[PDB]
């Protein structure tokens, strides 16, 4: 495989030390993924920690990285405050067969942040920082000439600047596009999946807002809102808290039939009991509003009264609108009373 | 549990 360079899998066998093209000096691998692998390494050029994302030695995924290494070239194109809550590309190169895009260097995402909490949850107040920042981040990929659709938000891919501070970035624009510009109808993880993706509709930049809605409610709560083992699953656990979808959406949805049945009278039902009749497990209950927030942890916590998880629970069922059309959109989130 | 990408 590529001369002893890379592995039967086609990953480049990571060695610490290393010394690349007389500039970067690898440390060690902080990171494996499905793609490749991401390096700390020392650039002594710039003098400066990177972390080096290496791709796999195949077309496909070459193919993908060119994509990738396009949209965040594009979005380095505008100088606006926004393109900070964006990972920085600082450049790209072919290493011994493989791709390797050089980024800044991060701390670590916020799955591993909640992992320091015991998965009990980050405040409201943090919570409320990450959500601004993304809402923040949302609006600079609806910029129209980049129409930017992430297609993979979840907290894997959002990550830390430093330990001790709040500042977040999005990263891995690997399963991006632009609007009209789709490749895929299997995308965005699981957990974070919107029902668009779900019923194999039509989907845009929507998508990454209801990923949102789920990651910040699983950020106070410390737990995925709708972890389904299975798309029925998915759609079952979504349909627990927020209902069955309206019959105007269903109507149009080519997929409608892998979870529902629509009886001849037009009304829509569930496929023919594990699962809590629809809309019955409600958010107001799951964040725990009137009951003292998560578990009642935040008892007689300052910016944890009813008042706030009020219009938190608001701006999250804005957006988990069913409805890509009216789900709120990055701007008018930004504008929620949640913020003031 | 963690998904979980979908892959290439
Ligand atoms: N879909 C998951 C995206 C990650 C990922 O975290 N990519 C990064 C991109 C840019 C970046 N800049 N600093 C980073 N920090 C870390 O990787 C890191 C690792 C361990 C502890 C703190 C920070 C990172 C990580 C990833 C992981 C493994 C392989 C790939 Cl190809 C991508
Ligand atoms: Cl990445």
């Amino acid at each position: 495989y590529n001369d002893g360079y890379d592995d039967d899998n086609y990953d480049y066998i990571v060695k610490n030390g290393e010394k690349w093209m007389d500039r970067y000096e690898i440390d060690s691998l902080i990171g494996k993924g499905s793609f490749g692998q991401v390096v700390k390494a020392y650039d002594r050029v710039e003098q400066e920690w990177v972390a080096i994302k290496i791709i796999k030695n195949k077309k496909a995924f070459l193919n993908q990285a060119q994509i990738e290494v396009r949209l965040l070239e594009l979005m380095n194109k505008h100088d606006t405050e926004m393109k900070y809550y964006i990972v920085h590309l600082k450049r790209h190169f072919m290493f011994r067969n493989h791709l390797c895009l050089v980024f800044e260097m991060l701390s670590y995402n916020l799955y591993d942040l909640l992992r320091n909490t015991n998965f009990r949850g980050v405040s409201l107040n943090l919570t409320r920082k990450f959500a601004q920042q993304m809402c923040t981040a949302l609006l600079f990929l609806a910029t129209p000439e980049l129409s930017i659709i992430h297609c993979d938000l979840k907290p894997e891919n959002i990550l830390l600047c430093n330990p001790k501070r709040s500042a977040i970035k999005i990263v891995d624009f690997g399963s991006s596009c632009q609007l009209g510009q789709r490749i895929y109808q299997y995308i965005q993880s699981r957990f974070y999946r919107s029902p668009e993706v779900l019923l194999g509709m039509p989907y845009d930049l929507a998508i990454d807002m209801w990923s949102l809605g789920c990651i910040l409610v699983e950020m106070h709560t410390g737990e995925p809102l709708f972890s389904g083992a299975n798309e029925v699953d998915q759609m079952n656990k979504i349909v627990e808290v927020l209902g069955i979808p309206p019959a105007h959406i269903l109507d149009q949805a080519p997929k409608a039939r892998k979870f529902f049945e629509k009886l001849p009278d037009g009304t829509w039902n569930l496929k023919k009991r594990e699962y809590k009749p629809p809309g019955t497990r409600k958010l107001h209950n799951i964040l725990g509003v009137e009951t003292g927030g998560p578990g009642g942890r935040r008892a007689g916590e300052s910016g944890h009264t009813v008042a706030d998880y009020l219009k938190f629970k608001d701006l999250i069922l804005r957006m988990l609108d069913y409805d890509p059309k009216t789900r709120i959109q990055p701007y008018y989130a930004l504008q929620h009373s949640f913020f003031k | 549990a963690r998904p979980g990408t979908p892959a290439l």
